[PDB]
């Protein structure tokens, strides 16, 4: 599972190059089929999110749901692979791109 | 690498005469000026690069590019080698070999930004047309499937879609195929 | 008696989608999965009766049926078997024997209502068909005529624009030919 | 000089009727009863003056002429000799032997008014037809481009715009050829 | 010639399928060929009719106009042809169809 | 008494002119002083009626309620009469016309 | 707390039900009262998820958060409830439902 | 299992009409044919299963069932044993025994949808009713309450909002009651 949360005012053509370009760089990377990659994301309004004492930047943040057993050097492989994907895809600078992923454990997932 | 130039119209006498005036200019041979379902004129020009260049600014001088006589303009000057055997004539590919290979599809309204977005994706990345087919029995769309690896026909995607914007109708991506339709997809 | 099922879709990357997701759940055979004027996709499937119907039930639950990218799905258990030369080509029927059959002609806007609306007239009345087209050098419409007694023809008549309703767009009788219309009708 | 007679129907079962009508009247042969693009019923007759002129009032009255259902109807005694090679079938002409000949190009959205300009124009002007193409893989327009001297090539022009009237879509005018586009143009 | 009363509110398929079956019945039963057989039938508002003490029930009413020379029992079997072709053609029971013909004289037609 | 169906779409001088000129044919054939002619005509819709096997096509009928002692020869003028006036009248060929009249029994007029 | 993610173009009363039978499921399920039963969901665009190479097909996706001390049977029995209430409600296939939980941790919740 | 008729209407003398008429079809007993607030016709009946649907089927004749007159018609072929002191009367219920039994109450615009609701649910869930009231002193409205298990009440809920669908206003469920309300609720 994947949560993305982005600001409005993004045209179709550019979140839907986003997807692609996410997907391709989540199955390059953890090297798993399309049958079992899935992409979720909303977007919130701008008047509506603080950026360090600053209101209405825009800032983009990624919330991944992945499985144990996967070493800490592909995990960090994993992060530049979609800090670097989102970034390209809409031009903002990766310090504006927050990376988030949490181990579902094996029972639980 | 040859070049290549793609004019489509509506005043397709318009056409006529534009392309007319631009092989005044230039000894740029003619490939295709026919006019296509629903009703728009479509002229493919190539030859030498300064010499297609120039018979193109002498043809947008001569057709008042802009004033919405013109749907489209698209110049380029190095051209992928298997857009040839597609251009000229419907040339069927040969099957794919690696049932593995994804599939994508795409649609977009026009034919100029359809090759345009098919060089460009060419350029950015490597990826090997099967089928394609142009403005004929279609009502003025267009469409071109692509296979390959995944990562590969999924970045292509991403650079199709981003080099034809509003241009895009429709696009889509097939994961596996079975020989139901391996080959007869 | 085999089955049919037709698909006629907008989206017609959409309609590529579904019908491989549809070989993917049944070894259903192909008969046209093309694109016709004015740029619509039509699929054409046949096979068992099971198979058939639960294929038709995995490609509706895949095409999000009702959302408005399915003009229209029609599924059939029983066919004709007239209906099969006629469909898989263009067939010309024998001319007609005798000069007192009158002529029944119609004309609806989609072509899986035309042949649901043939295919009730044929179960429902005993009529045969004689010229038929579909979809091709159209934009978008169909037509089949039909011949036959002055009863049988009105009757089914009655019941073929009953099955029609709305989706009709005109229907004539011609009452009586003559050489220089009988076989140049 | 023979006549003939041209019936443009968007109820083309109903046009279908009308022809019907007419060779029960009149012993009139049939050139092309069909459909065209944009989905448009096409009839062309010909025979004796008198006998096409009464089939022509007697399909009149049967079709209801003015009511809407009845795109055009051009009725005409005389008809050139160059038509009927154009008419019957796509016959290319001779290669234009004179470099200095000037080229006319026109464009009406009806072929009915289209060939009555062309035959307006062939009587008030002594012109010869080249190329020409009607109502197929166009969308409902319809073409045909004349050579010849700069006055004779003007003073056409200016009747077939004349006879055209609001019918015209387009008109266009080429000055001179050079062999890149003599018999390439 | 053939008059037929009916209320308003029917869809232009209905009234359509109506005339096919009328004319297939009369042609059927009288053997008459298509180039002699006339329909015609108008509508009539809904507020605008009784019926046996109500007002609005919808009512169908058909009158002919047949040439002499015709046995009863043909007249009979043209009578119930003319109903059924019409009940089954609107789905309106048979008690709300009220069928009746005229014999117009040979002098006369 | 006289009623006549007509198709829809034609001008009020058109149906004014067509009701003077029958006036005209019936008063001279019959004899008959205007005090006691009567006439009334409606039209149909067009895609209401059917003419053997055709739908749309206009068709204009005559109906004439008139008492006996009319020889077989004078009602034969009167019919003649109406045709033609009526033919006139639209510019519509006669065989579109089909007039009906009906001898009201003297004790029933 | 549950937080449901679904697509647009469902009937308040469709969602109503779901809201219903969801709740009857984990009360039932986990046999607490609904005193400390609370549940969330909220819509996307359906041009906005991508599932398997597809954009535009619906997945609905579920994601629960609950205290431990619950053996490994009594949590699959959670799964199995949520995933056939879920799908009884909406009728879409369970391969369209993504159930997930997560283990708050005592010192957490 | 008895059988239940129930007709809503606003033309109430036309609901007479209707109720005459059904009762002239069968022998039928009347339970209610009485005006109510604000001034809709409620008639409710009784009988054999088969007598009772075909005096439906000739009631729906003669009301003409669509055409706006009819707001709701609603039959059933078998019916509760409780419903019946509570439709004859307001039979008060005895009050409940265990206070854990959560509370569900409802409301809906029509009577007829809400007794159709309450069968459904009663049918597909083992619950009791313990109040009910029917468009008397209401407006129009009506309601009844639902006591039990937790799970059943929840169940029960899911299964009235879904047959009442649009017809519900209204929903509310009470977790816990205590001796304040338990019996004053």
């Amino acid at each position: 599972m994947l949560v993305v949360y982005v600001p409005e005012g993004y045209s179709e053509a550019q979140k839907r190059a986003l997807l692609f370009r996410l997907a391709a760089a989540v199955v390059e990377a953890t090297g798993t089929p399309l049958e079992n990659v899935r992409i979720i994301l909303t977007t919130y309004a701008p008047a509506d999110v603080l950026l360090g004492g600053a209101i209405g930047v825009p800032l983009v943040v990624i919330l991944v749901y992945l499985l144990e057993g996967l070493s800490p050097e592909q995990k960090a492989a994993l992060v530049k692979a979609l800090t670097a994907a989102a970034a390209e895809a809409l031009g903002v600078d990766p310090e504006n791109i927050r990376v988030i992923l949490v181990p579902v454990p094996p029972e639980n997932f | 690498r040859p070049a290549l130039l793609i004019l489509e119209l509506k005043s397709y006498a318009r056409g006529v005469r534009v392309a007319d005036a631009a092989l005044k200019a230039a000894p740029v041979r003619l490939l295709k000026c026919k006019i296509v379902e629903p009703g728009k004129a479509l002229i493919m020009l190539t030859g030498r690069p300064e010499d297609v260049e120039k018979a193109y600014k002498a043809a947008l001088t001569v057709a008042n590019k802009g004033s919405g006589n013109l749907i489209d303009s698209v110049f380029i000057p190095a051209i992928h080698p298997a857009l040839l055997p597609f251009l000229l004539e419907e040339t069927p590919a040969p099957p794919l070999e690696d049932p593995d290979r994804a599939l994508l599809f795409v649609e977009v309204k026009t034919v100029a930004a359809a090759i345009r977005a098919a060089d460009a994706a060419l350029r950015a990345a490597p990826v090997e047309l099967v089928r394609m087919r142009l403005s004929e029995h279609i009502g003025g769309k267009a469409v071109f499937a692509l296979v390959g690896d995944p990562a590969d026909v999924l970045r292509a995607a991403a650079v199709v879609a981003e080099v034809a914007g509003d241009q895009l109708l429709d696009i889509a991506i097939i994961p596996r195929p079975h020989p139901a339709l391996l080959g007869r997809e």
